């Protein structure tokens, strides 16, 4: 149906209402709703900052289920377009990108693979608090082993965030493409083509599919960004998911260590 | 056709007494959350109190 | 590495099991015809049907979860106690199993007492009264976590997990359930099982001693505490083969 829109009195916060109507037959409630809406209720308990609240679940009954989330009006599309000419401070994107993991991370120690990470989906409060948004329920964030249609965990998610840890950087995606063969060609021309044995087995398209091509310095696509930020989105740009850096790792790398 | 795990453990129910208080208390729920957000979530539309509500597009 | 995020998933999961606890006192202050007796009697109904149906091992006892936490919200009357107990099976297969228990064959184990349109009425009365809150802690999620950090061979994990699977159905048919978190009862459950039902001296390659301050460690309480929940789930098997064997 059609969402909607509220404001808190008891604070000054809003909410939104979102609902699925779901298949009811013989069996009652579908398996898949009953897991999935309980996974929101034991994430709340949590109360992580870095993730949209879920405020109630109301089920009216074929069967009915409205959900009521915390509602943030702006999300990183838009905090970015607003961004001082120059651009964000190196300081407000650290910040930005350290709650952004820790978010992420939150989600990953609960075995949830977020899957669709873009900044349309990244919600930043008239605060500054980062909170991720429509998860448990464009190609240019997908990750390269999605893109080729094989195993995919986790690591998936942290590709994205290397995608838009640059583009706070560039106020500009990093990898534009308008197919999966060529979202992949453009990644290979900044980190190059991965080796033979580095590709997975039963994939989409062979390794034959690319021209042979070596990485580029990555700061090329990023020069603004210090060196060893540098380093830490090459950890995120890495083809092989197991040897791509988690987000908990990510929050002990020192280029997001807050000073003092 | 029965086995020994089949069994009533504490006598005859009332079915229709059943039904009536099975709706109650769901319909009550129901009601509690209608008015807990002043929003109709049987017809999906909203009412008037603490929350005004709007559609997004 | 896996140690950091072991720690981490230990100290989450002991604080999510707050969130899904029932009452201790729901006898004495919300139940009026519900006696601590019937609850045995469901639950042993319910125990049997679940073992019956080959169901995965959390399903019992996260079925008693939602039992307990259904009488600590809301008064159920005498004739209406197997309704409540055949609803928290079928929720919890639904949580736990890959092809759920059937609401027709949870009927037939009621002996027909109960009916599908009941029982599917009574699923959004109890879902919604446990506000689906249904990700409930278990047991046998603290009994993995354990047993992943106990050098133990494979062929000695599993008799241990079996052992403790065991005692941790014993626990949720008695009273002992409602008032020691999953945690406990799976702490005391392991510590019973590596005892191994006194067939034969202990032969584990961490200590018993080891073991027990290990377990008190991470659950965060004394480790005179684990020996009395041990002595309790051992009492209880005393008690459950004296009064099997009778009849
Ligand atoms: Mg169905
Ligand atoms: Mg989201």
């Amino acid at each position: 149906g059609t969402v909607y829109k509220a404001r808190d009195p008891h604070s000054g916060h809003f909410v939104a209402l979102k609902s699925v109507r779901v298949p009811n037959g013989e069996e009652g409630l579908p398996i898949s709703t009953v897991r999935e809406v309980a996974l929101l209720r034991r994430l709340e308990a949590f109360e992580h900052p870095n993730v949209v609240r879920l405020m109630d679940v109301c089920a009216t009954s074929e069967i009915k289920v409205t959900l009521v989330f915390e509602h943030v009006d702006q999300d990183l599309r838009t905090y970015l377009d607003k961004a001082p000419p120059p651009g964000l401070p190196a300081e407000t994107i650290k910040d930005l990108m350290r709650q952004f993991l820790r978010g992420l991370d939150f989600l990953h120690a609960n075995c949830i693979v977020h899957r669709d990470l873009k900044p349309e989906n990244i919600l930043v409060t008239s605060g500054g608090t980062v909170k991720l948004a429509d998860f448990g329920l464009t190609l240019w964030y997908r990750a390269p082993e999605v893109l080729l249609q094989s195993t995919y965990a986790t690591p998936v998610d942290m590709w994205s965030v290397g995608c838009i840890f640059a583009e706070m950087f560039r106020r500009k995606p990093l990898f534009c493409g308008n197919s999966e063969a060529d979202q992949l060609g453009k990644i290979f021309d900044l980190i190059g083509l991965p080796p033979e044995d580095d590709w997975p087995r039963d994939v989409s398209l062979p390794r034959g599919a690319f021209p042979p091509r070596g990485p580029r310095p990555v700061q090329s696509v990023v020069p603004e960004m210090e060196e060893s930020g540098a380093q830490l989105l090459l950890e995120m740009l890495t083809f092989n998911p197991h040897k791509r850096i988690s987000a908990f790792r990510a929050l002990q790398h020192s280029y997001l260590h807050k000073d003092e | 056709f029965k086995p020994s795990a089949c069994r009533n453990l504490f006598g005859p129910v009332d079915h229709e007494e059943l039904t009536r208080d099975l709706e109650k208390h769901c319909r009550d729920m129901e009601e509690a959350s209608q008015r807990k957000w002043n929003f109709d979530f049987q017809n999906h539309k909203p009412l008037e109190g603490k929350y005004e509500w709007q559609e997004v597009e | 590495d896996a140690n950091l995020l072991n720690d981490r998933v230990l100290r989450a999961m002991l604080k999510a099991e707050e969130t899904c606890a029932p009452s201790v006192s729901y006898f004495k202050c919300v139940q009026k015809e519900v006696l601590p007796s019937m609850r045995k009697i469901v639950a042993t109904w319910m125990l049997e049907v679940c073992e019956e149906q080959k169901c995965e091992e959390e399903v019992f006892p996260l079925a008693m979860n939602y039992l307990d936490r259904f009488l600590s919200l809301e008064p159920v009357k005498k004739s209406r106690l197997q309704l409540l107990g055949a609803t928290c099976m079928f929720v919890a297969s639904k949580m736990k199993e890959t092809i759920p228990l059937t609401a027709e064959k949870l009927c037939i184990y009621t002996d027909n007492s109960i009916r599908p349109e009941e029982l599917l009425q009574m699923e959004l009365l109890l879902v919604n009264k446990l506000k689906w809150n249904l990700a409930a802690m278990t047991p046998h999620d603290f009994i993995e976590h354990f047993l992943s950090k106990m050098p133990e061979a494979e062929e000695n994990k599993q008799i241990i997990r079996k052992h403790a699977q065991t005692f941790v159905a014993l626990c949720a048919t008695d009273v002992k359930f409602i008032s020691n978190p999953p945690s406990m009862v799976a702490a005391g459950s392991v510590v019973a099982a590596v005892q191994g039902l006194n067939l034969r001296s202990p032969n584990n390659f961490l200590s018993y001693y080891r073991l027990t301050r290990f377990l008190s460690r991470v659950i965060k309480c004394d480790p005179d505490c684990l020996r009395a929940c041990q002595e309790q789930i051992e009492a209880l098997l005393e008690s459950s083969l004296r009064q099997a064997q009778q009849n």
